[PDB]
This record gives C-alpha cells, structure tokens and sequence, in this order.
C-alpha cells in the first residue's frame, strides 16, 4: 500500500489513516496526514482537515478507524 | 500566554515531528498516554534539554496524554 501524501510504502505492520467513507478510502501515513492538516509550527495534535481526495472536512479521530482496532 | 515560554514549547514541538524516531508523534497522534520522565531523558538525546514543569505545561497546551494524570 502507499501513502497519497509522500508515496513511499507503508508496511503491514504499520499504523495509517483513512477517510471512512468508502466511496474515498484515501490511504495515508498518519505523520504525513497529520503534517498537511496543522496550521501552526508549534502543534502536534490536528483538530480537523479536509481530506485532500474527497474534500470531506473531517475530525482527526475520524481517519482512525484502523488504528484501535 | 507568554511568547517567551511559547519559543521553548515550539522547540519541543520540533523535535517530536522532526525526530527519525516518530514514535512520540505516533502516540499524540493516537491519544496515546506519555511517560513525561521518559519524554525528557528522550528530548535529551535529541540535543533538547526541558524541565518536567515545561512538558506538562507543553502537554497540557497541545493535547498530549501524560500517565499519571
Ligand atoms: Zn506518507
Ligand atoms: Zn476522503
């Protein structure tokens, strides 16, 4: 699988994002996804973004439907 | 705020999204708890000498989990 933000490949073993809607299904590195969506130098955390396929303006949590479980 | 105080906050920020090792952004990223005595011995090899009372206020500001709290 690769990430749509950097191109390198993301490893079985390796957490990622996704946006949850199916019909967009746009596959990421979470630091790459993470990295697009902050606006200030001194944030770690994103609060939300659009998703750079589908144009949805989502939470954080919600490209993290794999991650937990 | 103190813009001061917010400079040391953004070196750690830096060095959490700079740093080969992205585990520490993994885990913000993630909701997952930080052991803050552990985050200062790594800032410390990576060049980033930072009080505890830093971190927690660092934490706090950015939405970082600390164990313990
Ligand atoms: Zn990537
Ligand atoms: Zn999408």
């Amino acid at each position: 699988v690769k990430c749509n933000l950097c191109y390198e490949c993301i490893e079985s073993d390796e957490l990622r994002a996704n946006c949850p809607f199916t019909d967009c299904n746009s596959i990421n590195h979470l630091t790459c996804l993470a990295s697009s969506f902050l606006t200030e130098e001194c944030q770690v955390l994103p609060i939300e973004g659009m998703c750079t396929k589908c144009k949805r303006v989502l939470r954080w949590r919600e490209f993290l439907s794999t991650v937990f479980t | 705020g103190s813009m001061i105080v917010t400079q040391t906050h953004r070196a750690i920020s830096q060095v959490v999204k700079q740093a080969k090792d992205n585990s520490v952004w993994i885990k913000i990223l993630t909701y997952s708890a930080i052991d803050v005595e552990e985050f200062q011995l790594w800032l410390k090899r990576k060049n980033l000498n930072v009080s505890l009372d830093l971190i927690k206020s660092w934490c706090d500001k950015y939405g970082v989990l600390m164990k313990g709290s």
